[PDB]
């Protein structure tokens, strides 16, 4: 045929190992990315799954041809044959391309020599979630990438005219957060191997309260309401008042455990943990007040909700 | 070290009678227990290898059995030739043999 | 058809040393370790030590350590045993066996009486 | 040129080498002198009745095709050379799901002695299976087998042998004890034959005699069980008059026992036969339920409700005092019989 | 031996990178699905697994032959050698092409030139789920698939048998444990991309969640908790320890039911219909507790009745025991009628 | 000498060997015989609705091209030659995750017999699926099957059978499943037809009965004991409202916890389980006991009060007993 | 000409190269220098007694075969060339499940230097297993090591070292584990001897010290607050058995469920850990707190106010004595 001879001409005497114009100049790569869906944010492991259509346009002098056809639109069979930017995602914990039914990649070679290499990926990128004000924490989870081996001298990244090709956010698996926006940055990092040109996309995400509200917040709040209910009940009912107090603190311990187990375990107090701790000192004070009563009550009846209300107002301001 | 204890030191079984030997190692030896025949002025000749299996060229009269630490070499139809000292060896560890079980018509 | 032929009987006096050989036939010497066995007259068989012919490594009985030295010649297929500081208790007949597997000693030496008086 | 001689040697060895055919195929049986160096005895997954073991599975076999006479006596080659030559298809008869580590590169050393005595060790995470009869669990010594033989070849084709004395073959590194709850007493080696549909296989059984340490379950199960029983006994001391407090004690104790019984069973596999722990739990269940039945009987004869002050009051239940002495005693005798029966 | 000569004739001078009739015309892949077993639907991950016989048929001019045999069934390995469409699932997350004992694939070259290419997959395809009516909800899970590299001027897809016959689902082979497969509707559309225009099929499997599982695991325990709360009213108000322990225990189970339900639920802000039911049940039990709170205010006598002023039964208790079941009943009937 | 002879033979056999074409292509269907040797049926997971079947799986098809007569012995080659040999494209239709065992080398057996018979073999931990009717769980006698079938070869090109008839499956009696008991295994040769055509099916089947002793220890007997615990409230005085109610809701809540724990440990199925039928029955018993306590409280506050206690005390164990008798009559 | 010259040079290097023979085979060992840059320590799974460590494992060595003098620059070939070159058969003896990252192409670096040195980098996620001795946990200063060791080459054929005494390991200070804190890391070089010979080994030995406040909030706060709750029972009136008995059982039951919850999370350890020793201490205190009421009731039905007061003051005192002895014993 006419395209097979062109393909064989391109691959004849083609050194897959060497990059385009090695030493001659830093090969310029444009890496305009498409986002299919930002998966669930695995805050427990400080990582997030993102499904991307990563396209890297790099001008390869070796892949040039002249004919009536203006571009060769090839499948993933050709990706291994040609030189590929050995791009790795710097904060990726577990990443894997899609392979079924055939490898999910495309490769287009233009007549001039521009090569557009798009591939589908499911990257579990890392981001550091500082959970100091959990769950009211708006994060900016980044993703990064550059060539693992090639230094800044031999490979340079850039963004193309379309900065990021974000898809329809409605079909995204972002359950707790809401995708706020995209910020793209190019920086240079120095390591033992050398100095690279890393390119870090920043996905700004805003957390909401739809799951934590009824799983822990409203339950613990109503447990505090049960502590309020303790004061109103008659003092003469000794076993009943004690039974309510001990059951309330049991609820607090169970809720503090379910709250901690749901959250990633960290070496600092969170706003969720400060909230549960304040409810703990509240119920503990309620039981201490009943114990003192056994050995006034009306003041405590109004005092506890007022302090709780001010605590809530301080939380809403923060 | 392992010690092999042939229980009957001497026997006087008649020809054709089923004559049974019994040997016991102090510790575990697995199946690696062998029975050897020591005729006078003759080197030992292997008769049973791996506790139950028979060496090549051995007559079928020598039936050997038993699990680890308890072994038996029974000559059901003993003849004049098959009447001499028998030693139970072992090789599960550094090898050690046992006191000869002598026979006399 | 494997025959382990030894040197033969020896008569000595206390204090000196005796070297006893064991020339295996048939199977290659290096292939199988050579175990040395002592038969005290009227007593059971006692293992002395085995020498791996290929690399000349040795392992000796704890009771026999020092008193017995194992050296193997491979140019001529033979395993030697040097017995030193001979006493009355060492008068016995010595055999050289062969270990075929982890189960059985395949073939045994003809027998080397040793007398000390 | 320094390394060219060894390149020509290796290319001479692999020249005409059919790695599909075993040594002496049709001429002699293949003697596989194999020994094991347990780098670490991984945690025994008692839930799946399997145990992980990390080993240097050394195996040596003379191969007359790999004869050479060069400057070096032993060719310490890389793992790439291993796939170029015949290695035995050794598989573990009870190996459920294992993997040979290959990070960074394959962890198999291939040493060719000049006479052709191959030595082919590999690192392995053998997740082998033990048929466990956990009837005396946790006090259950297990002879966890490690049976390995050739999948394809029969005893007439390859026969497996130990490199050294059978006791001096399966060596274990002193520091390599990943056993969280078990304790490797030792290893007993045995070689035998197993009959199969295709033929007779030689098998190298290796019973790793693991003694399970009760220290995990003494505090995990046994101490909470015993303390729950003595809680149910703390009931007895408490006065019959207080019906809510004694009843709540009995109910909480039996509810605890239920949660403990399910927690205990959760750890072990869903075997039909009750474990020794299960018998201990059942007896403890009998004790707590007996204590609650005891208080139900006392309440049956508890004529009065109001308690002692400073107008006839209740008397201390004859059942209360009898159970006060008997139940500790009965438990103690049961416990002594239990520990003596199972520990010995 | 002749079939080897024909097969090598076909593969000789063959380029597996180029399309069937590349440039001359657009190739028309034709797809038909035979779901062997519609695997479990993962509600937590919003993904569903399907084990399907993925038949694809396409006319390839290079792969035509004349010989003693008409149709040539070949080994699955030859699939690699010949050009296959680069079909990828637009919602496929983690698929598997089974290789036991060998690659589970089929490849027949019909005499005219048409190829038939099959594979047993396990597609963990994405299915976005709107759970605002969960559990009694209907989901239209799509199964999209189209060429990853070939534009609409290069590759197109068109169902072979038709709208109803192309997708076959054996009812006996239905691994749907908690779901009911109402049906399947097939559509074909076009996707516009910055890289090009592509043909995209879609098999909207309409699945009805089986209420029979969540009526048992979560709905019935909640109903029992609500009944227990109403049982508290039937208990005497003088039994303050009894009412207190009843209230706290009922609230505690209701909370653990909500937590377990959200454990089964992805952490979304939908506030599902199941969550709505658990919420109204929570309000019922908590209102019962508030009723005990207000009745405890007026327990002036504080002495029980024997059978010396005895406490009169609270009017709130009498009204509660009659309309709390009635309000729960009508709220249930409204709930079921609204969602059914 | 002999090694060169074997090398020449296997070299001739694998020379010019088209792996892509089945034996006697354009001819009669090749009769594939199978004789499975089960190593274990461990981990029969009803949560995932499947069972792992560690098995020695042997095929015994006859291949004409693999005919040699000079060598008298059976050529048992390495597993690697299997890659170079036409293997039937067989698969397990209900397989979910399967793999040939890896260590030390791939677990395959190739045995070229002189007559041309080929004895392929594998060691497979297939996680074969079988839909389970948990309506009788845990007393169900589940009939789980392994459906060996040819994927690409229709009946015109291949046919499956069991070498040695019922004795094809070996060692199933030796298998000791923890909760199951393999009570019966059956061999049948179906012929399933798909759109592509008819195919040969070997739905090797086991009927495996779940042992009830384990579920008694873990599920049933604790439920019975909790039911008796609930019945203890009949023995308790009615006026001890706090104690009786504490026993009441503790038993009811424990039953709810156990049921939810079971459902967490059990798969997501709509049909009521037999274990769930017993759990619901015990729930009705404990609930009715609590309702009885509510009834006596209402009667006393809002002789007869002792009478209802006495006859409920006698009637309840009898009702539970006959409930159990009806239960085991229903299932066992 | 430049690109073609580089092509010819690399074609010259890889032509005739043998992957089987190590550098200077049949000669002095090649000094292979290790260098590590810890990307992060993902998880420290006490449950499985191992930790996950993502690294940039760089190994540089002098291979005279891979020496090029024509071009005055450092080549960095595609990672697939590593399959065609010799690399040390390094293995982490602690590793249980480890891999080199794959996306997009395999995470790997090959930068040949003009003199002959190779720089074989790899991005490796290793689930290294360090058998942790938890008798001080959570006040435990554990070690966890990476046993970088050659498998097939004894000390007569290879020799590991750290390029730079402490410049070979980098990026460790920046790391932040929510569970742990790397107080110190050591570099060790040894020659371990097995039956097959003596091999050179390197040990990267992190002395990770546990974050105490993590547990003072997570695991210890329930223990201490529960103990205070147990003390709360000592102010209630003696004629409140329905209350004090219920609270005492409730407290000890809470301690049991907490202790079981922790030991369910923690592995099947056979000894009393310091967390276990503290939970046991609290368990003893809360059981004796129950037995206080047991005794009061006993004495009254089958002074008592004084016994309550003495328990009120004695229990915090001896509990503080237990606490301080525990703290000074383990910190
Ligand atoms: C240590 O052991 C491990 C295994 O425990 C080895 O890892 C395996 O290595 C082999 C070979 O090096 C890999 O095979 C390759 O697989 C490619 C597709 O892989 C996907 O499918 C496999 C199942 O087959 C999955 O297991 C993979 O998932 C795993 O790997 C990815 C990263 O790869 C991880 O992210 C995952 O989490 C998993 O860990 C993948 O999903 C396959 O395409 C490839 O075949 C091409 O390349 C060979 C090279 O010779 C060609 O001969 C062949 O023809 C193919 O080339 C065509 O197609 C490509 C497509 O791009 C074109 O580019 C070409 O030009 C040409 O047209 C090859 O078969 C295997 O994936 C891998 N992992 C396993 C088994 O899990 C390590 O190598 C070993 N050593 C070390 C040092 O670690
Ligand atoms: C079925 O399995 C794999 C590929 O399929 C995969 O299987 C599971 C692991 C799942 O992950 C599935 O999702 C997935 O589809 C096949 O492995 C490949 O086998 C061939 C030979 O059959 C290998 O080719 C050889 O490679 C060696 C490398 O040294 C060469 O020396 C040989 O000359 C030959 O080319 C190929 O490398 C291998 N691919 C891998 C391991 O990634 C497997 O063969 C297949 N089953 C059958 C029967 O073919
Ligand atoms: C292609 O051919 C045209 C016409 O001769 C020429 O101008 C152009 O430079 C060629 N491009 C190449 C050789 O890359």
């Amino acid at each position: 045929g006419d395209v097979t001879v062109i393909l064989n001409n391109l691959l004849e005497g083609y050194d897959n190992k060497l990059r385009p114009d090695i030493g001659v100049k830093p090969t310029l790569i444009h890496t305009d990315m498409y986002v299919n869906s930002i998966g669930p944010v695995n805050a427990i492991n400080m990582e997030y799954t993102i499904d991307i259509f990563f396209a890297q346009t790099w001008y390869d002098r070796r892949l040039k041809f002249n004919s009536t056809i203006k571009v060769l639109r090839l499948n993933s069979n050709m990706v291994g044959k040609i030189w590929i930017p050995d791009t790795f995602f710097r904060n990726s914990k577990k990443a894997d391309a899609h392979w079924i039914t055939t490898p999910n990649r495309m490769l287009r070679i233009w007549n001039d020599g521009r090569v557009l290499y798009t591939l589908r990926l499911t990257i579990d990128a890392e981001c550091q979630l500082q959970l100091h004000n959990f769950p009211m924490d708006e994060h900016s989870c980044p993703l990064e990438f550059s060539s693992y081996g090639y230094p800044r001298e031999e490979i340079v990244y850039q963004w193309k005219r379309s900065s990021v090709e974000v898809g329809d956010t409605r079909s995204w698996r972002l359950y707790q957060f809401s995708f706020v926006g995209l910020r793209n940055t190019t920086e240079v990092v120095k390591t033992t191997s050398g100095d690279y040109v890393v390119m870090s996309v920043y996905f700004d995400l805003s957390r909401r309260m739809g799951y934590f509200t009824i799983q822990t917040y409203i339950p613990c709040t109503l447990i505090v309401v049960l502590s309020w209910v303790s004061f109103w009940i008659n003092k003469d009912a000794v076993p009943a008042r004690t039974s309510l107090g001990i059951t309330t603190v049991l609820t607090m311990t169970t809720l503090s455990t379910i709250a901690r187990k749901s959250l990633p375990k960290v070496s600092y107090v969170t706003a969720m943990d400060l909230f549960v701790s304040v409810c703990f000192i509240f119920v503990f004070s309620a039981l201490v007040e009943y114990g003192t009563l056994h050995y006034m009550d009306s003041y405590a009846r109004i005092f506890f909700p007022t302090a709780f209300c001010l605590f809530n107002l301080v939380y809403w301001v923060s | 070290y392992i010690v092999m204890t042939q229980s009957p030191k001497s026997m006087s079984m008649s020809l054709g009678e089923r004559v049974t030997l019994s040997c016991r190692a102090s510790e575990y030896v697995g199946s690696y227990v062998s029975w050897y025949q020591q005729k006078p002025e003759q080197s030992p000749k292997l008769l049973i290898y791996g506790a139950s299996n028979r060496y090549t060229g051995v007559p079928d009269r020598f039936a050997g059995s038993g699990s680890a630490t308890d072994f038996t070499l029974t000559i059901t139809s003993v003849q004049a030739e098959d009447l001499a000292d028998y030693h139970c060896g072992q090789t599960y560890n550094y090898p050690t043999f046992g006191g000869g079980t002598k026979l006399e018509i | 058809e494997i025959q382990l032929q030894q040197s033969g009987p020896e008569l000595v006096k206390p204090g000196t040393s005796v070297k006893v050989s064991c020339k295996a036939s048939g199977y290659s010497f290096t292939d199988y370790n050579m175990y040395w066995v002592k038969q005290s007259h009227g007593k059971s068989l006692e293992w002395i030590g085995y020498i791996d012919p290929y690399n000349a490594d040795t392992t000796y009985n704890r009771e026999f350590k020092g008193k017995a030295t194992l050296t193997v010649d491979k140019s001529s297929s033979t395993a030697f045993m040097h017995l030193n500081s001979l006493t009355s208790e060492d008068s016995a007949v010595y055999y050289c066996a062969r270990k075929r597997n982890n189960f059985y000693f395949d073939y045994w030496g003809q027998g080397t009486p040793l007398t000390v008086s | 040129d320094n390394t060219t001689v060894f390149t020509r040697i290796l290319d001479r060895l692999l020249d005409g080498y059919d790695n599909r055919l075993r040594p002496g195929l049709g001429e002699r049986v293949t003697e596989v002198k194999t020994d094991i160096f347990v780098t670490s005895f991984g945690p025994v997954s008692d839930h799946d009745m399997e145990y992980t073991i990390d080993v240097f599975f050394r195996q040596s076999w003379k191969d007359e095709r790999l004869k050479f006479k060069g400057p070096m006596t032993v060719l310490r080659l890389n793992n790439l050379m291993a796939s170029k030559i015949w290695t035995p298809d050794t598989f573990f008869h009870n190996g459920k799901k294992s993997v040979a580590h290959n990070m960074t590169m394959p962890n198999k050393l291939l040493r060719i002695t000049e006479d052709g005595t191959l030595l082919y060790t590999m690192r392995l995470t053998v997740r082998a299976e033990c048929p466990m009869h956990l009837e005396d669990f946790p006090m259950d010594a297990h002879a966890c087998p490690l049976k390995f033989g050739s999948y394809a070849y029969t005893r007439a084709e390859v026969v497996y042998e130990w490199t050294r004395e059978p006791a001096r073959s399966v060596v274990v590194a002193e520091d390599g004890s990943r056993l969280n709850q078990y304790d490797l007493l030792g290893q007993t080696v045995d070689s035998g034959i197993v009959q199969s549909s295709t033929g007779e296989y030689v098998v190298m059984t290796t019973h790793f005699h693991l003694k399970r340490k009760i220290g995990y379950f003494v505090i995990q199960t046994y101490l909470p069980c015993i303390m729950t029983v003595i809680l149910s006994q703390v009931s007895f001391w408490l006065n019959r008059e207080s019906v809510p407090a004694r009843t709540v004690f009995g109910v909480t104790t039996v509810l605890t026992m239920t949660t403990l019984s399910i927690s205990a069973r959760n750890s072990l596999p869903k075997v039909a036969y009750a474990t020794a722990m299960d018998w201990f739990i059942a007896v403890c269940y009998a004790f707590v339920f007996s204590a609650l039945i005891e208080f139900a009987t006392v309440n049956y004869f508890t004529k009065r409700g109001y308690a002692w002050d400073g107008k006839t009051f209740n008397s201390v239940s004859k059942i209360d005092r009898l159970s006060r002495i008997a139940f500790p005693l009965l438990f103690g005798i049961f416990n002594l019989v239990y520990w003596a029966t199972y520990l010995n | 031996t002749i079939f080897t000569r024909i097969l090598d004739r076909l593969l000789d001078g063959y380029d597996n990178r180029l399309r069937p009739g590349l440039g001359d015309a657009v190739t028309e892949v034709k797809t038909d699905i035979y779901v062997t077993s519609f695997g479990p639907v993962s509600d937590t991950d919003m993904e569903y697994t399907i084990d399907v016989f993925f038949r694809q048929t396409w006319h390839d001019e290079r792969l035509k032959f004349d010989g003693p045999m008409k149709i040539l069934p070949l080994n699955n390995l030859l699939a690699s050698k010949i050009w296959t469409p680069d079909t990828f699932f637009h919602n496929g997350k983690k698929s598997v092409a089974h290789n036991m004992t060998t690659p589970n694939k089929l490849l027949r070259l019909v005499d005219n030139g048409t190829l038939l290419y099959t594979m047993r997959l396990t597609i963990h395809a994405e299915c976005p789920m709107h759970l605002e009516d969960f559990p009694m909800d209907v989901h239209a899970c799509p199964l999209k698939f189209g060429s990853y590299a070939y534009t609409k001027a290069e590759v197109i897809y068109s169902w072979t048998l038709g709208k109803n016959k192309s997708v076959e689902v054996a009812q006996d082979g239905s691994r749907l444990n908690q779901y009911d497969l109402l049906g399947h509707v097939v559509g074909t559309e076009i996707i516009r991309s910055s890289t090009g225009e592509y043909v995209v099929m879609t098999t909207h499997f309409h699945l009805k969640r089986k209420i029979g599982y969540f009526v048992i695991q979560t709905y019935l325990p909640c109903i029992m908790t609500v009944i227990l709360s109403q049982v508290s009213f039937w208990l005497n108000r003088e039994s303050v320890p009894a009412r207190t322990v009843f209230g706290v225990t009922t609230v505690l189970t209701m909370t653990t039911l909500s937590i377990s339900a959200r454990n089964s639920l992805p952490k979304v802000a939908y506030a599902t219909a199941m969550d709505w039911f658990i919420a109204v049940c929570y309000a019922f039990v908590f209102s019962a507790l508030i009723e005990f709170a207000t009745v405890n205010y007026f327990t002036k006598r504080s002495w029980a009745w024997e059978g010396k002023t005895y406490n009169s039964v609270s009017k709130v208790d009498k009204i509660s025991r009659i309309i709390f079941p009635v309000l729960f009943a009508i709220f249930n009937l409204v709930y079921w009628a609204t969602y059914v | 000498s002999n090694m060169s002879l074997v090398k020449e033979t296997v070299d001739r056999l694998l020379k010019g060997y088209d792996i892509r074409l089945r034996p006697d292509f354009g001819g009669p269907p090749v009769a594939v015989g199978m004789n499975i040797d089960i190593a274990s049926i461990d981990m029969v997971s009803e949560v995932n609705m499947d069972y792992t079947l560690t098995m020695y799986f042997q095929q015994a098809w006859r291949d004409k091209r693999l005919s040699y007569n000079v060598i008298p012995l059976n050529l048992t080659l390495d597993n690697r030659v299997a890659d170079q040999l036409w293997v039937p494209d067989t698969y397990f239709l209900n397989d979910k995750k399967s793999f040939v065992h890896g260590v030390t080398v791939k677990n395959r057996m190739i045995r070229l017999h002189p007559d041309g018979t080929v004895l392929y073999g594998l060691r497979i931990t297939t996680t074969a699926a079988c839909m389970m009717d948990l309506r009788r769980y845990p007393l169900d006698e589940q009939n789980c099957t392994l459906e060996i079938e040819s994927y690409g070869y229709t009946t015109d090109d291949i046919e499956f059978y069991w070498r040695g008839d019922d004795n094809a499956v070996t060692g199933v009696t030796k298998i000791e499943l923890p909760q199951f008991s393999i009570v019966d295994y059956k061999l049948i040769t179906k012929k399933v037809v798909f759109s592509t055509g008819s195919y040969p099916r070997l739905s090797l089947s086991f009927k495996l009965k779940r042992n009830i002793g384990y579920f008694i220890l873990q599920t049933y007997m604790p439920s019975i004991l909790i039911t008796i615990l609930s019945w203890v409230s009949f023995w308790i005085n009615y006026d001890a409202s706090a104690a009786r109610v504490a026993l009441g809701i503790t038993t009811v809540l424990t039953m709810t916890t156990i049921n939810t724990h079971l459902r967490e440990t059990l798969p997501k199925i709509p049909y009521v389980k037999a274990i769930d039928m017993y759990l619901m029955g015990c729930f009705v018993f404990v609930f009715m006991a609590l309702l009885e306590y509510a009834l006596v409280n209402y009667i006393f506050f809002g002789t007869d009060v002792n009478a209802i206690d006495r006859w409920s005390r006698i009637f309840f164990p009898v009702v539970f007993s006959f409930f159990n008798i009806v239960y085991w009559l229903y299932y066992v």
